[PDB]
This record gives C-alpha cells, structure tokens and sequence, in this order.
DNA sequence: TTAATTTTTT
DNA sequence: AAAAAATTAAATTTTTAAAAAATAAATAAA
DNA sequence: TTTATTTATTTTTTAAAAAT
C-alpha cells in the first residue's frame, strides 16, 4: 500500500551513505505525514532522527503507518545499484516482509526491481523537546567534513567552543594541540558559503570526534550545517535535505 | 670484563654513548663475540625451565637463536662476523676459577631448590648454570659454515680478536655488551646487538675516540684505568672504585706511579700482584692475524642446512624456509654501500 | 623566537609529504639564513638536503639558529590539515618547547593553529662537498615518476646509464628485464617536458629502488628533476622548488 | 622471428588488464593472420577467446606459427608499465625464450624495452565453434558492467532472462533480490548507446557472478558487449574491438 | 658477560 | 654526603591475532 | 584527465601463545 516516488534519487543514496556505517539494523517508520527514522547508534551513543515530508516526493501513496525493520547495510547495498540521476520508487506491501525498490532512469530505459526482506524488529520512539537551543550555527558542511577530518588526525576528542568571533573547534592528543577558528563573513552576501552564528551565551563541550567522522557521512545531503547545542543537551547536527527533509544528528557530550 | 665501565662511561664521556638503531648500520661487516651470546640463547630461550632440546639429546636454543638473530641481523643489513674464543690465558684462570665456584655453589642451591619444589628457583638457578663443550661451538660453526657466514676461530679471547680486525679496519665495529673490546683497543664496540622485532633497547654504540678525547688518555692509561676499577684478568685495588680510579689517572697517568706513591696504609695493594702482565696482555694478546681472514659472505646452503636442522635437530621446515629466503633477499639487497664510505660525517645535530 | 609566514602552504606540505615517507625521524636545521634540514634514511644509506630560503618565505624572522627534531609522520599529519592554497605560518617561541602552525585560507577567514609536540633527535649531519657532476641529467618529474614507478614491480635495482644520446634505466628481475632509454630533446617544445644531457664522461652506476620510490614521492614539489651522477659517487636528486629553495636527494650506490 | 607494431597500445593494455585477475598463465599463440589466445580459467569454470588478428596491427610479421607461454601477472604489470598513448612493438627473437615488449613514445624521446622469462606451458584447447546462437544481445558494455556491480551484491548468481519486451537480469541472494529489467530500442542514430535484442526462445539460465564480474574487467576496452546464449550451449561475453580483432568470455552455467 | 639495591665506608 | 662492595638478578624470538593505521588499486561523480 | 574517496589487501602494533 505504499509508494514514494522520489525523483532526484542521489537523495536517498545519499542517506544511506550517511547511515551506512553508523546505524546497521534500525526501522523506517513511514507515516503518511512523511517518511521518518528515529534511530539509536547500534554502539548506543548517538541519536539519529531522519524525517523526510510528502512534499518532496513526487507521489507520496501512503495508506497508514507502517513501522518495519530495515537492515541499513542491506538497504545501502541496494542504493548503491541506483545511479545519481534516476527515480526511486518504494512500492511495499505489509502482507510479505518486502521492500521493493524500483529504478526507473531518465537517461536510459532501465527498470531496476529490488525486493528486500525485512527483519522484525522493536521501534524504538525517544522523544526530543524542541528547544531553542543556545549556539545555533549555520556553517559550510564541506567545512565541517574538513574539521572533523582533520581533528580526528590528533585525538577522539574536539572542545567545540563559541563566541563572537564566531565558532571555536579545538581538539588535544597525542601529536598535539589544534585550534580551528571560524569567523563571520561581512559582505559577500552568499548565505551558503557564508557562517552565521545564533547565539545568546557562549558554551564550551567536549565531544567525540569519531562519532562526528560518522556524521560528516552526510555531507553530500547539504551545503548548510546546522551545529544546535546547550550546556547539557546534546549537540544536534542538522543536514537540511533539500529543503523537502532534515537528518538530524544528536551526540552527547564527553 | 670490566666491573663498572659503561656507567663510568655514561657518567663522565657521554658523547662516546651514540644509543643508535639498528637499522642504521646497514652494510657494515661487523666482529662478534659469539661465545656470551651462546650463553645468552642457552639461557633465554626455555621452554619453561627445560631448555629447548631434541629426539637425540642435545640442546639445540643456541642454534635457534643465531640462526634467528642472524637472519633479522641481515634483515636491518649488518653483516656479522662470529668470532669464537679459544685457548684463555693462564691470568684468566683465577676468575674462571671462581666462575666455577660460583657454578658449583649454582648447583648446591640447585640441588636445594629441587627438593623445595619451586619451580622460579629451579629455571633460576639453572639460567645461572650454563656452560658450553667445544661440541656445542662445533654445532654453532657448522651453522655458520652453513651460513655463508664467516665464523673466525680466536686464538685466545674472542673480543681481543674481535678489537684486532676492528683495528685493522676489517670489519666496522666489535658487537658484544662485554666491555673488554674498549680495554683491548677497539674504537666502535656495539652494545645489546639484538635483532629483535621488540626493539626494547637501542644499540649502545661505544667510541673509543670520543672516551680518549674527553678524558685526554691515550691506550696505555685506558687500559690502566679498567685495571685500577677492575677487570676480569687481574684483581682491582680495594677501594678504588671508578671515579677515584679516573682521578687517579688523571693526576699521574701510569700505574707504576699509583703503586709507588699511593700508601698501603689507607688503600692496600692486595696479594702484592703484579698488573703489568694484565696491561701487556691487554696491549699486547695472542691474537689473530687480521690480514690473513676470509671475511667473506657466501651464498648460503639450503638442502644441506635443512638436512642438517631436520635430520638431527628436527626443527620445522618452513621458518627455516622463510629464514634462508629473507637471507637470500638480504643477500641481493647487501651490495648496496652507504653513504659513510663517500661522504664523511662533519658532526651530528642535536636539539634541544 | 622563530616565525615564518609561507604565503604558498602547498609547498611545505609537499614537502613534508616528500619526507614523510623516506625519513621517519628528522632534525630541522632552522637559521636565519634559511630552513634546512639534512637527514639520512633510518638505513643511513639515503641522504636529503632540504632546504628553504629566507627569501622565499614571506615574513622570515628567526633570532638563534634553533635546531629541532619533529616526528615527519605527525608533522605530515598536521600538515595535512591544510588546504591547497593555506597560508601555513610556523611559529617557534624562545626557549622552544613546541611548534605552531597557523593556516589562513586567503578568501574565508579561518585561523587554524596547529600546535605540535617538540622531541628530541640526534642526527649525524654531513659535510657534503660542493663537487661537479659528470653525467647531469635534467628531466620531467612526472615521468622519472613514471620511470621509478614501473621499474620498482620489474626489480630491486636501476641500472643507471648515461649516454651522450640520453640516460638509459636498466632494471632486471625475476619477473623479467626492462630498459628505459631516453633521448635528450633536440626539439624542444616546453621547457618542463624536455630532456637535457650535460655530459663530461660516460658513467654507468647501480642505484635501489626503494629509495628511489622515496625520492619520486616528491614529484609534485617541482616539474624538473637535475639527476646529477658521477662515477661511485652519490646520486642527487635535485627537486629544485620555484625561487625558495632546492630539495636534494642523495643515495649510495649498489658498488660491484 | 616475430615483430609486432601496435599504435593503439592502450588496447593490448586493456586486454592484459582483462586478463589478469581471471588467467595467470596461457599460451599465447602467434599466427600469420594474428594473435590468438584460447585459455581457459585457472578455476577451470571458463573459457578465453582472445583474437587480435592482424590488419589491425600496424606491422605485423611472423614466420613460425609458435605459441610461447606468458605469464599474465607479468605481461599486465610490463603494459602497466606502457602508456596509454605508447605505439607497443612486440617482439620474439627466435630461440631466445623472451617476449620481448618495446614501447614507443609519442614524441621521439623515450623507449622503454623490456623483456620476458617465459616458461615451457601447454595446454590442451578445446574448441567451441560459432553455430546459429539463437539469443543474441548488444547493449552498451559501461551498462552491463553497472548491472554486473549492481547484482554482484545481492549474490553470486544471475539468472539472465529473455524475452520479446527485453533481457531481464534477474538475480536472489542473502541481501533479498533483484530484477534488472532492460528492454530493446528503436535507435538507429545511437549505436554505442542505444539496445537490440534479436531473440528465438524464451531461456531463463543460471550463472555466477564472480567470474562475470572478471568479464566485467573488461568492459573499457569497447562501448559495445554482446551476450550470445542459448538454451544448453554455454554463453560468450563477446567485446565487440574494432578492426584489431575480438575477445570472447565463455562461461559454463550453474 | 652486565645491572640493581641495600649495606658499609672514606 | 659520596662512593664501594656484598648479594642477587636479569640475558630470545618466533608465529598468532587483537586492534588500529596507511596505501595503491580501483572506483567515479564532480 | 585529474583529484581525491572509498574498499580492503597490506603492514605495524602490543600482547599473548609456543619455539624443540
């Protein structure tokens, strides 16, 4: 009883690459508001919240919810058999255990069936409040790709600090001490390029860079990075998913 | 042999210490003192107590470590020449003397420690037990004639020789942790020469050159100097330890002058022993004639080698495989010189 | 109080990526004159002479000639923080106990300072003559790549040739043999594609292929490779970078 | 004495990087009218049919019709060392029991000779003669080799259907399964590109797909692959080269 | 062969 | 405090594999 | 093509077992 055709299928190749090797086993639960995937880390450190709404799907048939468990490692395996430029098409049934995805491309005549079986699994729901958090970045996901790239290179450890300067990453380990300094951008007038920062007190936390080379997966999804965190909540990574879904990132602090 | 040498030296001429690699001395035909490294093997290498040993009955741990030693000592590109001790001079024969009481109260204790039971005090006291038979060093040469590696047959004390071809400048350096081979009239004498993946301890790299500069002496007061803080050829004065020793020589340089002028009323001269046959044993060795070797590394033999070490050591065929392999591969890679024999060192950059 | 501002970083990131893998363990021989460093190989057989002038260097500022040994590994690593077109700026305080490298991308403001641990060395540098070469070989750094590249899967060792025709590169293996000729240009196009011979007498030498791999890692730094050889002496390998300095490579050859 | 000038080096390259991974060691058979090479697979499953004839060699000259055996590890890593722009001479001097290989620069500057140590190899060949196949395909060889990658996931087993829409690959493993369906086209403007099927029965067989994947290998040396098959003959992945010669990939089912 | 450490001593 | 002598007190190196790091070999859209 | 990015054989790494 369920379609989505998604039209500019690198999306979803995209997601999997993100979720691939972070979460391996988790569960779609598809609404018919949109479909969503709130997931805890299979290492059970990090929250992954996934929610894509109707709109940016080209035709969003959902009759009720269905909640079933997809193997993430199978489903990133199958969207690595999509090309970057097809459509993706989720035909499923809740009589068998099969998630059919169909690869119809606009270059070629391909018609690509994939049918997965799916495992039973429990839903995991763990509810966010929806906060105004303290320092609300909007910086380059290329950049925090490089970041956490390169600050994973000295130690697992980044003191993520802000001010009004703007954004402060500092990592400490073995090879010794990196400070990475983001400031503000005054009259380029670009806004994805660009770094804004929302704030109303600087925080300074420590979090895990081997989880946040996990969550540099989705850097492709976006060109916007939106780091929202506090002094106790956890540090929300948010992908804007071409303004059609989000994939938020949650990582608690160390 | 010399009761107190290398911390004297890394006491008062720390620019003779260079703590090198091994990796460093790549290419440099290298003498051994290959009889203390026999009792190194002997020693180490156990089975838990029991010494590792074959169908027939002898021991076989000296010959596994130098056939491994020597392998991963190509491997780092040194090219080593085992030299083996011969005939000791009658001088030594009071040290081999309490060597030997020493080993006797060993197997007293011994024989105390296998009616206790403990099974740390049995390995112990058999790890201070070992003593080797010329068939022990006659399966050690038939390793090395094996080899195509040179084994050279000292006349009297292996690391006199071992001083001699590095005098004459056959080989680069005198390998052994024994400490006679600076005594003897080596300039490079090579401490801890182990090679091992474990690579614990650097190679304790002695020069003889800085030792003569930094503390303005020449051979004879050397020599002089290891007799006064004491060696395993004569007995020491009593209470003359190291530093009074150097400071002993270097106010007046021979030892004709330290026995003549120092009184017996405050540091005695025992037994009234004469120490100009250990200095002129010490200068003047029986030792080998460093023209007339053959320091020459041959292709090794395989078929031979392992009929030899698994038809009367049985041992396992492919580490042995893997063994003459990776020496056939350092055989190709040894014909590459260094950099030392073109462009000579003007100093060594340290920091701070 | 050491500080030197180098506008191109890409430059000392090649260069770190050059000595990372052929030195393990190096000492920077930093003075007013310039930066230098002169290291062997850890199997002392492989020589190199880096170095990098004051006057390539933007704001070069150094008061004593501090020297100081870094790990070229962790050095690499850091350095590989920086991107193609970052301002690596060095910073050692007096009484040095660390080094800072500070990267500034030109277009976005970013000021990533990269502190990095100090350690202790004792390297044996060396006297190196100031000689002329016999056989001097001017290549593309791209294909004397090329040519220690593919030589390496067919032996252990190049056989240097050099002829007044041009420089043959002989290697033999279990694999098989293989012979890399080369002309010198008689018709020149470009400068940086073109093979000169500065002969005085013909040599023929025997140099590994390891180190010569090592020395082809530095193949971006420059677009010229000056081979300059002689008979049983030490081959250089001369990467000489645009206007700030000249990165020699030295190797001992396979003698007979 | 056998010479052997080769302008286009990069298509003997391609062969030898074809080759690699499926034949270590072959015979490789010199004739007047060309290069042959009937191997057969190291896990003795399938067959090579290499034929390189000689009017596409810019000068070709051979006296014996010998067969020397190569090593295939050996000749893939002396034309890795060859360019892809280096005019190949091939040569054989007699009673010598060498390949030798001469690479010609474009420009007059750089030879590179090397040579072979050849070894005393036969093997017996079979022979498997063109009759009238029935199910002939020819689709663009990047297309199949994305189809091979894409089922090469779900499992080791393809099930390459046939019918008058289109050829169907079908395959079924752990990971689920997956229908790849690619029909004909009327597209005569388009050759490289564009699909014709000419089809007699209707035949579902059953291969394996690690040594299509080795066929797969092979697929730069021409835009155009060809799957002859039938209902008990075994099929080729034939590679269409031009004026050169040809390459067959016979391969028993499952 | 060489250390490590408590004891003893100038 | 500085410095010696008594009394022990230690001598190795594979292969195997748990865990982590680096390359070139593919892999391929950007 | 060129430049980087993943997969994944290749290596060290400490720390375990036996090595005959």
């Amino acid at each position: 009883m369920f379609e989505a055709r998604l039209v500019q299928g690198s999306i979803l190749k995209k997601v999997l690459e993100a979720l691939k090797d972070l979460i391996n086993e988790a569960c779609w639960d598809i609404s018919s508001s949109g479909v969503n995937l709130q997931s805890m880390d299979s290492s059970h450190v990090s929250l992954v919240q996934l929610t894509l709404r109707s709109e940016g799907f080209d035709t969003y048939r959902c009759d009720r919810n269905l909640a079933m468990g997809v193997n993430l490692t199978s489903m990133s395996k199958i969207l690595k058999c999509a090309g970057n430029e097809d459509i993706i098409t989720l035909r499923a049934e809740d009589n068998a255990d099969t998630l059919a995805l169909v690869f119809e491309a606009p270059n070629q005549e391909k018609v690509s069936d994939y049918e997965m079986k799916l495992m039973d699994l429990d839903v995991e729901q763990l509810g966010i409040p929806e906060q105004e958090y303290s320092c609300v970045v909007k910086m380059p996901s290329g950049e925090f790709a490089r970041i956490c790239r390169d600050l994973s290179h000295i130690g697992d450890a980044v003191v993520i600090s802000c001010a009004k300067d703007g954004v402060k990453f500092s990592a400490s380990g073995e090879l010794g001490n990196g400070n990475i300094k983001l400031s503000q951008t005054s009259n380029v007038d670009k806004e994805e390029e660009a770094v804004t920062i929302e704030m109303n007190e600087p925080v300074q936390l420590t979090f895990a860079l081997r989880y946040l080379n996990f969550f540099t997966k989705a850097t492709p999804l976006s060109s916007t990075v939106t780091l929202s965190m506090s002094a106790d909540v956890p540090l929300v990574v948010e992908y804007k998913i071409a303004d059609m879904g989000h994939l938020k990132y949650y990582l608690a602090p160390k | 042999g010399i009761q107190g040498l290398a911390k004297l030296i890394a006491d008062v001429a720390p620019s003779a210490i260079r703590e090198n690699d091994i990796k460093s001395y790549f290419g440099r035909k290298v003498a051994i003192d290959a009889s203390m490294s026999i009792y190194q093997f002997l020693i180490a290498v156990r089975q838990g107590g029991d010494v590792l040993q074959n169908e027939e009955g002898e021991t076989t741990s000296h010959l596994m470590g130098m056939f491994y030693r020597t392998i991963r000592m190509m491997e780092n590109g040194i090219k080593p020449v085992y030299v083996f001790d011969g005939k000791p001079p009658q001088l030594k024969s009071g040290e081999l003397a309490k060597r030997s009481e020493r080993r006797a109260e060993a197997e007293k204790q011994l024989q105390q420690a296998q009616a206790a039971g403990a099974e740390q005090e049995v390995e112990k006291f058999t790890k201070r037990l070992v003593k080797v038979t010329k068939q022990h060093n006659d399966e050690c040469k038939h390793l090395l004639s094996l080899m195509g590696i040179p084994y050279l047959d000292a006349p009297s004390e292996a690391e006199a020789s071992c001083a001699a071809l590095v005098k004459a400048g056959k080989v680069y350096a005198a390998a052994t942790e024994d400490m006679d081979c600076l005594t003897f009239g080596s300039p490079v004498l090579m401490r801890h020469l182990t090679a091992s993946e474990a690579k614990k301890l650097p190679i304790q790299e002695f020069h003889l050159s800085r030792i003569l500069q930094e503390l303005g002496l020449n051979q004879e007061q050397f020599v002089d100097l290891c007799i006064l803080l004491g060696s395993d050829y004569c007995e020491s004065i009593r209470g003359i330890g190291p530093k009074r020793a150097v400071d002993l020589i270097q106010k007046h340089k021979s030892i004709e002058e330290i026995v003549r002028r120092l009184d017996p009323n405050k540091y005695p001269v025992p037994e009234n022993w004469l120490h100009k046959e250990a200095h002129q044993l010490f200068l003047e060795p029986e030792v080998l004639d460093p023209e007339s070797v053959e320091l020459k590394w041959s292709e090794p033999n395989e078929e031979e080698l392992i009929k030899f070490m698994c038809g009367e050591k049985q041992f396992s065929e492919e580490r042995i495989r893997s063994g003459v392999k990776r020496l056939s591969k350092s055989r190709q890679g040894s014909t590459q010189g260094r950099l030392d024999d073109f462009f000579k060192v003007t100093g060594s950059l340290s920091s701070a």
